[PDB]
């Protein structure tokens, strides 16, 4: 587990520590829908 | 060596330069330097590590017949003395007849396996100094070579490809089409080295269709 | 994060722990420089004497009778598998001695043992007796043709050196060994054995000299002739 807040100084880095390392994400002050989150709530999985 | 040491001690130390000296009249780069070093401490731990089972299970053995054999000595002895005063002895004799050539085997190989691994690092030098040079000359200079560092050790006896592997190995390597000779046996266990890539000089593909044969299992 | 990338051109692609590689080549020389090699250990697959002449011997004792070459086929086949066999049999006395460590007079186990080492002894001796009824059987209808193969793997190491003066002087085996089949297939000499060894390396020492003699420069022929009478015989020029 993780858990950070909305305004959050180092938001993208550990966003992108949580996409890789596998962790369980909660996010604390949201004041919306992030326009970053979006291919990440749908579906979006090119294979390599 | 020294800081591969922790991470008599200057006879190895000062035997390593001498070979490193001496092999440099052939092309001596130091990355062969660190290669040498790197197979020596993996070869080093792989063999410590089987003889330290070898004499475990040995020691087993050792520990299990002497127990068995304290237990018979006394139980149709126990079992005469309540009769006495008021049925394994057919197995155990047949547990004898087969132990008395077993027990007779199993016995040496704990001084032996004793005695041998206090001779295994300029084993272990030998066997990784041949893997991280000779690979390439012609065998004239092997038999040169071998012979010469086997003096400079002292131990005039004890080949190595014995040391390294066994006759049911080489027979099964047999069993596929690997040539018999000593060069393509002795090329076909320097291809134990991982640290870095084996490079097949073949004019005729017999090895490679030897080795892309006992490669089936994996991918 | 966890893993590793690793580049390849323009692309980044993940290196998986199970990555091994090999790689053949067909000529000794192309290709390393002096900055590919010292990351590269370079292994030569190469003809020598020691393993050429038990080629040629069996080559010669497949083309005497091949009677003689099936049952050494089959006998040394059979003293593999028994060998693998015995050693199978003998990987059981770990677990008859300590496999659980305790009631060993008790259980069947020790019952067991006594029947795998009686079939390890009868192995073993039928073995001695195989090792025995091979070896004499073998060395005596063996023997009637190395010194044929001898003075046969001199000839290539002969014609080997021919390069070093002029190019273009660069000899195959495949082809060499064709010759050696060809030294059979026109022979049919029925003699005595050891009367035919002696005129079948007479019948072949022609057929080499005329075939290395087609290829030759008319200024080489000289050459070729004194260093090949060099090899062959080297005890009718003494020394110094």
């Amino acid at each position: 587990l993780e858990v950070i807040n909305q305004q959050d100084s180092n938001f993208i880095t550990a966003l992108e520590l949580a996409v890789r390392f596998g962790k369980t994400l909660i996010i604390q002050e949201m004041d919306g829908v992030e326009p970053v989150l979006y291919p990440l709530l749908r579906r979006d999985l090119v294979a390599q | 060596p020294e800081m591969l040491f922790s991470e008599v001690d200057p006879d190895f130390l000062k035997s390593f330069l001498l070979i490193h000296e001496s092999c440099k009249a052939y092309g001596a780069t130091p990355s062969q330097y660190m290669t040498f070093l790197h197979v020596y401490s993996a070869i080093s731990s792989s063999k410590k590590k089987e003889l330290l089972k070898r004499q475990s299970h040995l020691q087993a053995g050792v520990s299990k017949l002497n127990e068995a054999k304290a237990l018979v000595d006394e139980l149709n002895r126990k079992a005469g003395e309540q009769s006495v005063l008021l049925e394994t002895i057919k197995a155990a004799e047949v547990l004898i007849n087969q132990l008395d050539r077993e027990h007779k085997r199993w016995n040496a190989q704990v001084v032996e396996i004793t005695e041998e691994l206090a001779t295994l690092p300029k084993r272990a030098q030998l066997a990784a100094a041949f893997i991280t040079y000779l690979s390439a000359a012609p065998e004239s200079l092997r038999k040169t070579c071998l012979e010469e560092w086997t003096k400079s050790a002292g131990l005039e006896k004890f080949d190595l490809r014995r040391f390294l592997c066994t006759e049911s190995e080489q027979l099964i390597w047999k069993s596929e089409g690997l040539p018999s000779d000593d060069l393509s046996i002795e090329n076909a266990l320097v291809i134990l080295q991982s640290r870095v890539c084996p490079f097949l000089i073949d004019p005729s593909s017999q090895a490679t269709e030897w080795l892309k044969t006992h490669l089936k299992d994996s991918r | 994060g966890p893993r590793y990338v690793v580049q390849i051109g323009d692309k980044i692609i993940d290196y998986n722990e199970e990555f091994r590689l090999f790689l053949s080549t067909r000529n000794p020389n192309p290709f390393i420089p002096p900055d590919a090699a010292s990351i590269v250990t370079e292994v030569n697959f190469t003809t020598t004497r020691s393993g050429l002449r038990g080629q040629l011997l069996a080559l010669t004792i497949q083309h005497e009778k091949p009677d003689l070459e099936e049952q050494k086929t089959k006998l040394l086949q059979q003293e593999e598998d028994k060998k693998i066999q015995l050693a199978k049999l003998e990987e059981s006395l770990l677990e008859t001695l300590a496999t659980s460590q305790g009631n060993i007079l008790e259980n069947k186990d020790l019952i067991e043992s006594l029947n795998q080492t009686k079939a390890s002894s009868a192995l073993i001796q039928e073995s001695l007796k195989e090792s025995y009824k091979l070896q004499i059987s073998l060395d005596q209808e063996r023997d009637a043709y190395l010194p044929l193969a001898e003075s046969a793997s001199k000839m290539y190491f002969i014609i080997s050196d021919l390069s070093k003066i002029n190019n273009m002087y660069r000899f195959s085996l495949a082809a060499f060994l064709r010759l050696f089949q060809r030294a059979l297939q026109n022979k049919q000499d029925s003699e005595n054995t050891e009367q035919r060894i002696q005129s079948l390396i007479s019948s072949l020492q022609h057929m080499v000299y005329e075939y290395i003699c087609r290829c030759l420069f008319k200024a080489d022929q000289l050459m070729f002739a004194l260093h090949f009478v060099r090899g062959m015989h080297p005890e009718l020029f003494q020394e110094n």
